[PDB]
Parts: C-alpha cells; sequence; structure tokens
C-alpha cells in the first residue's frame, strides 16, 4: 500500500527536477489513457497488427472459423 | 583598491572644506571625508561601501532593510560606517543621510515596480528628491548612477527613466553632477550572470538574445571611488563597459559547458536548460506574475530590452578617462560561475579554465 503514499512525493520531485522528460513521460500515459476511455483503438489495432504478424489466432481469425463452420453447418441440414 | 586611494593628504572640496587623511591607509587610517551611499544595501552598494569603509571615509548608508545592512559594519573600523533609517517618500531622513557628507552617491534603481514604487517614482522621483536634497545641505559632489541604455526618448521604461533621471539630477544639483553608466556588471551574485547561471530559464530563445558589453564590478566600485575622490571628474559622464561584446546566448552557451551539464547528452533538455515559449506567452506570463508574484519576476518590460542592444554613447568618457583598463571577462567568468560547478570538489580533477581557454571555448559554442 505504500505507493499510494508516495507517488504525490516523487510525482512533484519528479516534475521538480525534471520538467520536460516527466511532462513528456505523463503526457504519453495520458494519451494511451484517453485511447482506452475513448475507444480509439489504436492500442487494440496495433495489437491486432502484432497477432497476423507472427501466426497467432487474432479476432478476426477466430470469427472467420466460426463462419466456416456456420456456413458447413447449415448445407449439412439444407 | 590600492593602499592608499588619494594622490595627496588634503583635499579641498569644492564646497570649501579641507580635509586632511591621516595613516597610511590601513582600517585605522582616515581620509577626511565623509560619504553618503544611497543603495549602499545593494549589490554594487556593497562593492562601493567597502571600498569606501576600508581607507577610512565615513560613510553614511540609509537603509529600509535592517537585515541588510548588518554586514556592512564590518568593512569599517569603529565609527566609519552609520547607518539612517530612511524612506524615499521620507524627506526628514533624507536630509539626515546627506547632512555631514561631502561625496552623495545614488545607486538607487530599479528596473521593476510593485505596489508602492513605480519605476518613475525610483528613477525619477527619487534621483530628483535626492539631488535637490544634496545641494540644499552643501555637498561638494553628487555621484549618480544611471545605466547603459540611458535614454529620455526611449521606448523601454527602464530606459527612459534612467534617461530622464540623468537630466533631472543636472537641473537640480547643477552641471557640476557626475553620472556613470555602467554595462551590465558581473561579480559574485551578480544579476547579470543570475539570469545566465539559472537552470529553469523560460523563453531563453527570446530573452537571451540581447548583446552587451558587460563590465566587471569591482572596477565600476573602484571606477566610482576615483570620480568621488578626483574633483576633474564633477560634471562628466562615465560609460563603464568591457571592451569584448557578449551575446546572452552566447555566455548561457559557455557557462554550460563550465558547468557540465552537458556531460549527459538528455540532461539539459529533460532539466529545463531550455525552455522555449512564444512571445506572447512570455507576455502574458510576465504581465500575470506582475499582480499575483510578490516577488519581482522577470517583467513586461525586461522583454521589451530584450530585444535591445546595448549602444555605447560615443561623447561620453570611459575607463581610460579615469586611466584605468577594463578588466576582460574571459579573465573572471570561470571563478564567478564556479560555485555553481556541479561536482567539481577535487572528485579526480578540477577543470580550471584559464583566460585563453574561456575563449577557445566560446569559439567552440558559435561552431554549428
Ligand atoms: N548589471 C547591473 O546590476 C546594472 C546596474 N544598473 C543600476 O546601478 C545601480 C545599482 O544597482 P545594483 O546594486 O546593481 O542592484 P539593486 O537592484 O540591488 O539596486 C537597487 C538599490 O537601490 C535601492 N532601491 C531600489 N528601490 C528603492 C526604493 N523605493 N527605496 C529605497 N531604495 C531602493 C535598493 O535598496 P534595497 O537593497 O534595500 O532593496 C538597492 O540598494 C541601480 O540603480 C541600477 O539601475 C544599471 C545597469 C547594469
Ligand atoms: C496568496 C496571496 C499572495 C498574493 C501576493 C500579492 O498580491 O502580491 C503581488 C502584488 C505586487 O506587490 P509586490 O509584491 O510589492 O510587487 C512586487 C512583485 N512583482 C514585481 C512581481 C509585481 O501585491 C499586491 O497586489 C498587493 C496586495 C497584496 C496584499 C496581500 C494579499
Amino acid at each position: 500500500p505504500y505507493l499510494v503514499a508516495f507517488r504525490p512525493a516523487v510525482l512533484v520531485f519528479f516534475f521538480i527536477r525534471q520538467p520536460i522528460g516527466a511532462g513528456l513521460l505523463a503526457g504519453g500515459f495520458l494519451f494511451w489513457q484517453a485511447d482506452r476511455h475513448f475507444n480509439f483503438g489504436i492500442r487494440d489495432n496495433i495489437h491486432n497488427f502484432k497477432q497476423t504478424i507472427l501466426g497467432f489466432p487474432t479476432q478476426a481469425s477466430k470469427w472467420e472459423t466460426f463462419k466456416q463452420v456456420d456456413a458447413q453447418k447449415r448445407a449439412q441440414l439444407v | 583598491v590600492s593602499t592608499f586611494p588619494l594622490k595627496s593628504d588634503i583635499n579641498i572640496t569644492k564646497s570649501g572644506k579641507t580635509l586632511l587623511s591621516v595613516g597610511q591607509g590601513g582600517r585605522s587610517s582616515r581620509t577626511g571625508f565623509t560619504a553618503t551611499v544611497f543603495g549602499g544595501t545593494g549589490f554594487l552598494g556593497r562593492v562601493v561601501v567597502s571600498k569606501l569603509a576600508k581607507h577610512g571615509t565615513n560613510v553614511v548608508v540609509p537603509f529600509r532593510n535592517d537585515r541588510a545592512r548588518r554586514q556592512l559594519k564590518v568593512n569599517g573600523d569603529l565609527g566609519v560606517v552609520n547607518f539612517v533609517e530612511f524612506d524615499i517618500r521620507n524627506l526628514k531622513s533624507i536630509e539626515d543621510s546627506v547632512k555631514y557628507s561631502d561625496i552623495v552617491i545614488n545607486l538607487i534603481g530599479t528596473e521593476h515596480f510593485s505596489k508602492n514604487f513605480s519605476i518613475e517614482d525610483v528613477n525619477i522621483g527619487a534621483a530628483e528628491r535626492i539631488a535637490k536634497a544634496a545641494k540644499e545641505a552643501g555637498v561638494s559632489r553628487l555621484i549618480h548612477v544611471s545605466s547603459y541604455n540611458a535614454n529620455p526618448s526611449s521606448s523601454s521604461d527602464f530606459y527612459a527613466t534612467k534617461g530622464i533621471g540623468e537630466q533631472v539630477v543636472r537641473d537640480n544639483f547643477g552641471p557640476d553632477a557626475t553620472i556613470v553608466r555602467p554595462a551590465p556588471m558581473y561579480f559574485r551574485n551578480s544579476p547579470f550572470l543570475n539570469e545566465l547561471l539559472q537552470i529553469k530559464a523560460l523563453g531563453g530563445n527570446v530573452i537571451f538574445k540581447k548583446e552587451v558589453y558587460p563590465v566587471h564590478a569591482l572596477q565600476v566600485g573602484e571606477a566610482i571611488e576615483r570620480i568621488a575622490f578626483d574633483d576633474a571628474t564633477a560634471g562628466q559622464t562615465y560609460e563603464l563597459f568591457g571592451k569584448e561584446r557578449y551575446s546572452k546566448k552566447e555566455l548561457r552557451e559557455m557557462i554550460k559547458h563550465i558547468i557540465h551539464i552537458g556531460q549527459r547528452g538528455y540532461y539539459p533538455y529533460s532539466a529545463g536548460f531550455y525552455l522555449p515559449a512564444p512571445e506572447p506567452f512570455l507576455y502574458a506570463f510576465a504581465l500575470i506574475r506582475q499582480y499575483i508574484s510578490s516577488q519581482p519576476r522577470f517583467n513586461v518590460d525586461q522583454l521589451k530590452r530584450s530585444h535591445i542592444n546595448q549602444e555605447i554613447d560615443q561623447s561620453a568618457k570611459t575607463f581610460t578617462d579615469l586611466g584605468m583598463v577594463p578588466d576582460e571577462l574571459s579573465e573572471y567568468l570561470y571563478r564567478y560561475v564556479k560555485p555553481h560547478i556541479s561536482y567539481t570538489s577535487q572528485t579526480q580533477n578540477r577543470t580550471v579554465y584559464s583566460k585563453e581557454d574561456i575563449e577557445k571555448l566560446r569559439d567552440y559554442v558559435n561552431t554549428p
């Protein structure tokens, strides 16, 4: 629980000593929080790019498999 | 400094008094003179008062800050330094300071304004009042210290008031009043070098482009000593400046290497050494802190002066008219920024920048 007590102390001293390094680090931190909160989808699309290029089953890959089974099963009944 | 600041042991003031000197010039000696240094608790007054009191000249130091005046007493022997509580809005206290003095030195002047005093009150109203009070008290010599770019028709409220103050001093005290125009002065705790030695200087891309001819504060204090003790300098205007011209951008970058802040490729940029800002923001921030901050910050008028460079009045007299050679900032820059060098402390080996090394560093700074 000690980070809750120390965080105000470390953050202000971080801005005092290195205001530009702190603003850049804090600015990038807020930007990703805006991406998650406002559903910009920038971090998700990067994740979807990494999985596609590294051979992982993507979200679209798993949904394509379902659609292939769905069309296969329907014809099996019709 | 020297050992005896006078050319003789007898000096007849222009008011008619004859003042004899006793002793060889130590602390126990006397010169026979009584001087009043207005603004003696300031940056330049401590230099001037120390030089007068060390040779036995009785100095009257009118003060408004009781703590700042205490260190001045150490400069002279018993009875040499005297203090008068005063205010420029009080006339009785101003007369009491000059009642016995044969020399009056006026160092009162601000580049800012506050809730109580404007730049017109101090640079004109105080200078005029002190000059007139000096004349009614029979003071033989008056010395008024204006700025380097004094001009009655200037766009800067500081340069304008300094220029007008030169006029009003002569119009009250008479044609014999002496005027000094120092350049930016560098010394320990120098206001000129302090802004260059500060790390988080906001808007330096605008402020630090002004070019000047900085002059050693010890020489300016030495020159004033020469002027007061030589009556041939009455009615004269002196421009005290260094031989070399520097821009605050050059000195700012030269200082950075001496402080070794550039030892890390990231630290100066991370620590706020460079803080570029649009001039309208520099105007608004200076304007806002003028009615919010209680301490004198970089104000609006100093922002205007950042564009105006120092112009040497060619009709005025120089150090050579006083028989003195100006000092070179290259030979003194290191020792005055030496306190600010980060690690130093005989870690492995000090980098003592000689006069030759400082000039070599200046070229490297100017190399893109
Ligand atoms: N680089 C420089 O320093 C330059 C200096 N000058 C001029 O040289 C003179 C010496 O200034 P400096 O010593 O360098 O630095 P300061 O800013 O300390 O000079 C101001 C002096 O005058 C006093 N002063 C200012 N306003 C008032 C006031 N309303 N009432 C009473 N006293 C007042 C101050 O008293 P207190 O100490 O109690 O506050 C102080 O002693 C100044 O007039 C300045 O304009 C011009 C060009 C270059």
